[PDB]
RNA sequence: AAUUAUUAUUAUAAAUAUUAUUUUAAAAAUAUAAAAAUAAAUUAUAAC
RNA sequence: UUGUAUAUAGUUAAAAAUUAAUAUUAGUACGCAAGGAUUCAUU
């Protein structure tokens, strides 16, 4: 319920062919509130020095992950907002 | 649900039964507006009436539902009481027992007694590492 | 043309669109629209001796270098209030009514000041001495209600006791004056009993 | 970031979850995925009234009164479902619950669903609302060699449905008065729904 | 293929087709709201009538609406009236909620904090049994000659239970627009609201005034120079309220005092 | 104001009406025209010109009043040409006819001033919002 | 927001009422008087903003500084009440 | 206000209720949850000329107040224009722009301490005196005989001398425990109607009247 | 607002202690034998004299022209390697 | 200024009058005008 | 990488983007009675 998915985070793992990707995140859209098929999480992820905003379609056998919420406290969300805006803005090569 | 209309078919019980996961909080006290389509109107439609849990609104008796949804104008009224009417019993077995393997209880303090011996070892690893420098500093200002 | 396009008109748009000529209103548009329109009439900057009372004082305080942009700072500073009608332009006002009456001249040094304060530091000296001992005059004044005023918690240290002490007594009386229509007769008789159960003892 | 600050100023969190590991949900969910459904009755009939649900609140107390009468079985036994009145149609498209009911159909019949092999329409709408009736639950469908006729849920539809058309001919007549002084002037035995 | 056939960029046409697909740039307001505002063409939208601009368009919906809730019905042209029903509507889904909110979300909308009042005081013991469609559209017969411009009739529908509007009759206004209008003679003496005059009586008394015969004679000078034709002379024209022609309406002038 | 390095306006150097609730700008309860004594109305009136200063002088917000026929120079009973007066010996003395200057007439308008009414005069003159530093608005 | 002498209050900006925006007449908070409450501080928008969220108005610098120092002092009332009932 | 809705159930105070309201029994188990919780918007309550001269009345006989004698107090009265206790955090707030309270806190104490500005305290001395002009004399006993005030007009003078606060301990509670009694036979009702002045504001206007419950 | 991330890292000024020992002493010489005995056990794959070569190396290239955190955080890297079973070198 | 037309003809005096003219239910080019990217106000944009 | 030569072909497939059909029926509103339901309850 929008509120209670922000900032919550995301286990993730991908498949993939060389290995699984495992890359844990932060929560920050949840597109259908519900169980349809349309899902779509928008996960920040921060995994490195790089970040990586993404979508998961929330259908896809080998795109799986895993979302929690004790620490997907709204106020948490926020400062991802935040951390991304700066990494987003202050890597334009300017 | 919602976006069902008029009458509720025998299958989406279940999809009301499978997402009952994502609402462990709820309970036979959880206010009625936690019902799918008990939007704002019919809540205050129900209070009037003196209605508030999800408990009570399994005793309606098709005819206070009736002359709600017929009389009061607030409309889905079938499809919410149809609702409280099929996940009353699997919550009422909630104000008994929580889970049944949750819960694993000789796990679930192993996970709890470790949590502690966990995040304690972060904020001594402040202290763990430097102190353990400052002997091997201390190790050597002798040594000279 | 957005801000006014766009069909839910904001609050900076109300507050800027207008350029009415009624009293207190928006005095850009005021000013912006034509000089057949504004009656924005000339900012009256204060040269009083007044002006010269905030000037005379200061320089003997600080008399050193840089003291035409940073003088304000002690206008920002020494502040019962400033001296500058216009901090802009007031300030600058300040010189040249001091340059003018042969009161101070400047003093130039990597910079240009306003040290050295023109042979006219004997009217410094008795300038600061209606200062400090006419504040202290004053201050002593409200002093005398602050001998006082301690009284005047005083005066009604026991008339706060005895005005609530009186703020029983109607009370008491309406206390009872609606136990009449409810009629208790012992919690009523024991109500103006046990008030005066020791009313009488007591003096 | 169209999620506006200040959305959770102090959040306790309703956990939303059920024991986060992954693994002990999916066997939580066995049990109201693979445990028994919990809220479905099966309808005995449907009770077909002309006018619409604003003329039935008041009467719709003796037609529970009158169908028990008619089962033979006492009051209180019998759960009528809430009336459902259909749409209001113009295009009428047949088959959805939302539907109103013709004269002819699937269960409508008098046990006359020849008419349709001998017809080429249907007979105009008769009921605009409609109601359901319930039992305490027990079997479906059966053919019984005690009661000289089926008795079953359907039975019970099915032997009171014949009954009824029995009225619009023209002991008991039960299924008289709920033509006249109640209101029933439709039934039908619907088909039995399924989930996975 | 996966990327849709047409992309996001596309205008799609009037009376079109839905046309559903996955898209991720519409929903400027809170939509669907009482106050939704978007004015288009495919469906999910108001037609949005000439206005001057979009600012300028709600100002006409807003004494559109609050000339609704005085006089219960309006004539309106064009493309205002299914933009007004639709508006007359959500009002009264508006009314219905009466939360400390609505007042103060209607109060916004309307020119008028007066008509606000009006508004929450009939229509929930008015409409409260009716789900939706509060108001009629029925569109007649005329068209304004000045721009053949279809004028529809928008009214309210339940005015039997109402409270200001139980008797009255709109065939044709009333003799001087500034009079309480035609009743059906079937009720008479049927006691009005005591302060939806008390705007009125205070309001229909300012064309009493001779200065307002120097406004309505001034007027017609004003229009023939406008060219407008048709306009008589203001030498020949007769003042709007005297005091003798007020006696017809002094007969039923016995209700208080 | 110290806004932080020097920005501030930039086209007008100031803007209109910036927010005045920190300083209320209320009238005195008492008060006197500084030239005449006379007493003033409150807030209804046009007829006294209030000279709001960055110091305060006169009444209890102390920038200074005059009733608009008040506003002449004193011992050269003329308009004050540029309205940059003088206050000799406790009396406003018209600029030029004060500092020896011994005019005898201005161009003008001879008796009347071109004075603003109510405040409107002195509007160039700080009271932005981050005059003090006010960053308890901002801090945790 | 529109203060004057006495007291103070909090208005809004529909779009309709514009020309009491800068100079609307009011009861004044305190004792008694239909006070000409003046134009103090923008306090943002009415409806939205096209395309744009609800914080795309901004109410203003000094209004934040308004109710962090009219209401402000929640730490020096926390009795008998919060946030709560 | 209700049983439990926002506070849990066992929160109810006599003071003045609203009019038409029940108090609409809620079950027991009853919950929120806790994004339910969220918005929590509630009723806004009437802080008008009545209530002030009242919450001063209160804050008149005790020029320092602390904070549960904030409330607790207002049980003390004949009339009471409250209903909860946010009522009375309500009208604080108004009374703050109203220059009539600047309360503070006692540095060698922690508790926050109510006082009425002396910039305003020797007029609001009228202001519950406009109050108190007919206090005293619409009541009905006083008026009935002179024997009842006669067997306590003596004590005024000699109580605040040798045995002022002597009296107090009984002052506060015993002349008061009856309005308790009194309390269950004629509350108040802040019957209230929403409306909105030219301006456009929202607000409503409250016709208090006591409630003849009996 | 935002600034509580500046009276976080203010706050995180945090000086305790911790500045890498740069170990100018024997304590090189100790995992130099508790590195060989522990490899010793679990050089299956691997080579065991290619994997002496190259704790050498590092023991001249990390001493040889590096700072004194650097090389306090190379040490700690060898007590870290044995704790983490190894470098994975298997 | 050909006019009941792009217009406050302003030498002067001024400041809280709602003080009395602007049609239309569609689609393109154009015309004005417009959320997002290779510390500042700018871009270009022939994009909603 | 095999044929041929001391180096290595030659074929085929996967990946780097949108698919199109003219003429036999009654007409001067909105091709929506509009807020995407061919009236969701009546007024």
């Amino acid at each position: 319920t929008k509120e209670q998915i922000i900032g919550s985070p995301i286990t993730c793992n991908f498949e993939y062919n060389p290995r699984p990707v495992r890359l844990i995140g932060t929560v920050m859209d949840a597109h259908t509130e519900e169980t349809s098929i349309k899902g779509g999480l928008k996960v920040y992820a921060r995994s490195e020095e790089a970040n990586m905003m993404l979508w998961i379609p929330a259908g896809n056998p080998k795109l799986k992950y895993e979302v929690t919420a004790a620490k997907g406290s709204f106020e948490h969300y926020l400062d991802e907002r935040s951390k991304w805006d700066e990494a987003w803005l202050t890597g334009r090569a300017r | 649900g919602i976006a069902t209309s008029g009458r509720v078919t025998n299958e989406d019980r279940r999809w009301w039964l499978v997402h009952l996961e994502c609402a462990p909080d709820v309970t036979p006290g959880t206010f009625v507006s936690w019902l799918d389509c008990c939007g704002t109107h019919t809540t205050k439609k129900l209070i009037e009436r003196n209605i508030w849990t999800i408990e009570q609104v399994a005793e309606l008796d098709s005819d206070r539902v009736d002359e709600l949804k017929y009389k009061e104008g607030c409309l889905k009224m079938d499809v919410v009481w149809e609702h409280a009417r099929t996940i009353i019993t699997p919550l009422k077995q909630r104000e008994v027992s929580g889970g049944v393997e949750s819960q694993l209880q000789s796990r679930i303090l192993e996970l709890r007694k470790k949590r502690e011996l966990e995040r304690q070892r972060e904020l001594l690893a402040r202290e763990r590492a430097t102190v353990s420098d400052k002997r091997e500093e201390t190790l050597r200002r002798l040594r000279e | 043309a957005a801000a006014a396009a766009a069909a839910a008109a904001a609050a900076a748009a109300a507050a800027a669109a207008a350029a009415a000529a009624a009293a207190a209103a928006a005095a850009a548009a005021a000013a912006a629209a034509a000089a057949a329109a504004a009656a924005a009439a000339a900012a009256a900057a204060a040269a009083a001796a007044a002006a010269a009372a905030a000037a005379a004082a200061a320089a003997a305080a600080a008399a050193a270098a840089a003291a035409a942009a940073a003088a304000a700072a002690a206008a920002a500073a020494a502040a019962a209030a400033a001296a500058a009608a216009a901090a802009a332009a007031a300030a600058a006002a300040a010189a040249a009514a001091a340059a003018a009456a042969a009161a101070a001249a400047a003093a130039a040094a990597a910079a240009a000041a306003a040290a050295a304060a023109a042979a006219a530091a004997a009217a410094a000296a008795a300038a600061a001495a209606a200062a400090a001992a006419a504040a202290a005059a004053a201050a002593a004044a409200a002093a005398a209600a602050a001998a006082a005023a301690a009284a005047a918690a005083a005066a009604a240290a026991a008339a706060a006791a005895a005005a609530a002490a009186a703020a029983a007594a109607a009370a008491a009386a309406a206390a009872a004056a609606a136990a009449a229509a409810a009629a208790a007769a012992a919690a009523a008789a024991a109500a103006a009993a046990a008030a005066a159960a020791a009313a009488a003892a007591a003096a | 970031w169209p999620y506006p600050e200040n959305l959770v100023p102090e959040g306790a969190t309703t956990p939303f979850q059920s024991s986060p590991v992954p693994s002990v949900r999916e066997r939580i969910i066995r049990e109201y995925a693979l445990g028994p459904l919990f809220g479905s009755r099966t309808p005995c009939c449907v009770l077909g009234f002309a006018g619409t649900a604003r003329d039935v609140a008041a009467c719709k107390r003796d037609v529970r009164r009158w169908v028990a009468r008619a089962l033979g079985k006492s009051e209180a036994d019998v759960e009528l479902g809430a009336l459902v009145q259909a749409k209001e149609m113009l295009l009428h498209r047949s088959g959805t619950d939302e539907s109103p009911r013709l004269g002819d159909g699937p269960g409508s019949r008098p046990d006359a669903e020849q008419r349709r092999v001998t017809r080429y329409a249907r007979l105009p709408v008769q009921a605009r609302t409609l109601l359901e009736v319930y039992l305490p639950g027990e079997e479906h469908g059966e053919v019984d060699a005690a009661a000289d006729a089926d008795a079953t849920i359907l039975a019970h539809g099915y032997f009171l449905q014949e009954q009824l058309h029995r009225h619009m001919t023209t002991v008991k007549s039960s299924v008289a008065a709920l033509h006249d002084v109640c209101g029933v002037i439709y039934c039908e035995v619907p088909v039995l729904d399924e989930s996975d | 293929g996966r990327p849709p056939p047409v992309m996001g960029h596309a205008k799609r046409m009037r009376f079109a087709g839905v046309d559903d697909n996955p898209s991720v740039t519409h929903k400027p307001w809170d939509t669907s709201e009482p106050l939704m505002a978007d004015y288009g063409w495919e469906r999910g939208k108001l037609p949005k009538f000439r206005a001057r601009s979009p600012f300028h368009r709600q100002q006409i919906a807003r004494r559109m609406v609050t000339e609704l809730i005085r006089k219960d019905y309006v004539i309106v042209g064009g493309a205002r009236a299914p933009a007004l029903r639709i508006l007359a509507d959500h009002v009264v889904e508006l009314a219905k909620a009466g939360d400390t909110d609505s007042r103060q979300q209607l109060a916004y909308f309307l020119h008028d904090p007066l008509m606000v009042d009006k508004a929450f005081d009939e229509y929930p013991r008015r409409f409260r049994d009716m789900n939706a469609k509060y108001a009629m559209m029925t569109r007649l017969k005329g068209r304004r000659r000045s721009d053949n411009v279809a004028m529809y009739f928008v009214e309210y529908k339940n005015r039997d239970m109402s409270d200001n509007h139980k008797g009255e009759d709109y065939t044709a206004g009333p003799e001087r627009f500034f009079l309480p209008p035609r009743i059906i003679e079937t009720e008479k003496g049927i006691q009005r609201p005591p302060h939806m005059q008390m705007a009125f009586d205070r309001w229909a008394s300012k064309f009493k005034t001779e200065e307002f015969h120097h406004w309505w004679r001034l007027r017609h000078a004003k229009l023939r120079y406008w060219g407008v034709r048709n306009v008589p002379h203001p030498s020949d024209v007769d003042p709007l309220w005297t005091e003798k022609e007020e006696e017809e309406w002094h007969n039923e002038m016995l209700a208080n005092t | 104001t110290a806004v932080p390095h020097e920005e501030a306006r930039s086209r007008p150097h100031f803007p209109a009406y910036t927010e005045d609730v920190d300083q209320p700008m209320v009238v005195p309860d008492g008060v006197c025209c500084f030239n005449c004594d006379k007493p003033i109305d409150g807030d209804d009136i046009n007829s006294y010109v209030w000279v709001p200063s960055g110091n305060a002088r006169v009444p209890t917000t102390q920038g200074y009043f005059f009733h608009v026929k008040c506003f002449k120079c004193w011992n050269c009973k003329y308009r004050i040409i540029h309205n940059q007066f003088y206050s000799k010996d406790s009396r406003a003395w018209c600029l030029s006819c004060a500092l020896g200057r011994d005019i005898r007439v201005p161009t003008r308008r001879w008796h009347t001033s071109y004075v603003n009414t109510h405040r409107t005069g002195s509007r160039l003159t700080g009271q932005f919002f981050p005059r003090h530093r006010h960053q308890m608005e901002f801090l945790f | 927001n529109a203060c004057h002498v006495p007291g103070d209050q909090i208005f809004l900006v529909s779009n309709s009422f514009t020309r009491r925006l800068l100079t609307r007449t009011d009861h004044c908070p305190k004792c008694d008087r239909l006070s000409t409450f003046r134009f103090m501080s923008v306090s943002g928008m009415v409806g939205r903003m096209p395309y744009k969220p609800v914080d795309t108005p901004g109410p203003s610098y000094a209004t934040l500084y308004w109710r962090k120092q009219r209401s402000g002092k929640i730490a020096s009332q926390p009795l008998n009440e919060v946030c709560n009932k | 206000f209700q049983a439990g809705v926002h506070t849990p159930h066992g929160s109810r105070y006599n003071a003045a209720r609203m009019k038409n309201w029940p108090v609409q029994e809620v079950p027991q188990n009853f919950n929120f949850t806790n994004e339910q919780r969220f918005k929590a918007k509630a009723v806004p309550r009437d802080t008008g000329k009545i209530p002030r001269d009242f919450l001063l009345s209160v804050l008149y006989r005790n020029q320092p107040c602390e904070v549960a004698s904030l409330w607790e107090h207002c049980l003390h009265d004949p009339q009471i224009v409250l209903d909860s206790k946010r009522h009375l955090r309500e009208v604080l707030q108004q009374a703050r722009a109203e220059g009539f309270v600047s309360f503070e806190k006692d540095a060698v104490t922690d508790r926050w301490v109510c006082h009425l500005t002396r910039e305003r305290f020797e007029e609001v001395r009228a202001l519950v005196g406009a109050r108190a002009e007919a206090q005293d004399l619409y009541s009905g006993l006083r008026g009935a005989s002179a024997t009842e005030t006669s067997a306590y007009s003596e004590s005024f003078r000699e109580m605040n001398e040798d045995t002022k606060r002597e009296h107090f301990r009984l002052l506060s509670e015993q002349v008061a425990d009856t309005t308790t009694h009194l309390r269950k036979f004629q509350r108040m009702e802040m019957d209230y109607l929403p409306y909105t002045d030219l301006n456009g504001k929202v607000n409503f206007m409250w016709w208090y009247e006591m409630s003849d419950t009996r | 607002n935002r600034r509580r991330m500046e009276l976080e890292q203010q706050r995180i000024e945090s000086s305790q202690h911790l500045p890498p020992i740069e170990p100018t002493a024997e304590q090189a010489c100790h995992l130099y034998r508790r590195l060989l005995k522990e490899g010793y056990k679990t050089l299956v794959v691997t080579d065991k004299d290619f994997y002496r070569r190259k704790v050498r190396y590092e023991l001249e290239v990390t001493s040889r022209q590096t700072s004194s955190r650097v090389r306090g955080i190379m040490f700690e890297k060898g007590h870290w390697m044995l704790e983490n079973k190894l470098g994975g070198i298997i």
